């Protein structure tokens, strides 16, 4: 309806795809980790079995 | 037993690794979206300035 | 972690002492119960031939 400015707008695509990537970079933070705890049990990890 | 122990511990560091290259994939997109939003600011400013 | 595992596996099929030769069998020493190492003389195989 032609009311706010436009770089309000702008502003707020740009913080929405900030926060995808930023939930992105903690996704990908988490997959890492988790090859290590690959194996369901504790009895069954690499480590311990060694 | 002992030696396929760790042929699996050192499989899972190395997928770390790969999955630790998304990670800064993604750091990079959001560094990527702040200079594209603080090149759009300026350029609004130049006709103005003229 | 290959290799490491390809060593194991050498040393645990060579648990199996097999004769380079088709001969006879002439100055047993081995008796089951006994401690070897890989200096001690367990047999000998004599061909016929040659």
């Amino acid at each position: 309806a032609n009311l706010i400015g436009r770089e309000e707008l702008q502003h707020a695509r740009d913080a929405v795809t900030s926060a995808q990537a930023q939930l992105d970079v903690a996704i990908q933070q988490y997959n890492a980790n988790q090859a290590m705890i690959l194996g369901t049990k504790l009895e069954d990890q690499p480590a311990v079995q060694q | 037993e002992k030696a396929k122990t760790a042929l699996a511990s050192s499989v899972r560091q190395t997928h770390q690794l790969m999955i630790n290259s998304k990670q800064l994939q993604a750091n990079i997109e959001v560094q990527k979206i702040a200079l594209a939003k603080a090149q759009s600011d300026y350029n609004r400013r130049v006709p103005l300035g003229n | 972690a290959a290799t490491e595992v390809r060593n194991a596996w050498l040393a645990l099929e060579r648990t199996r002492i097999i004769s380079p030769m088709t001969g006879y069998v002439s100055r047993r020493a081995v008796q089951p119960g006994a401690q070897i190492s890989p200096t001690t003389p367990l047999m000998a195989v004599v061909p016929a031939t040659n």
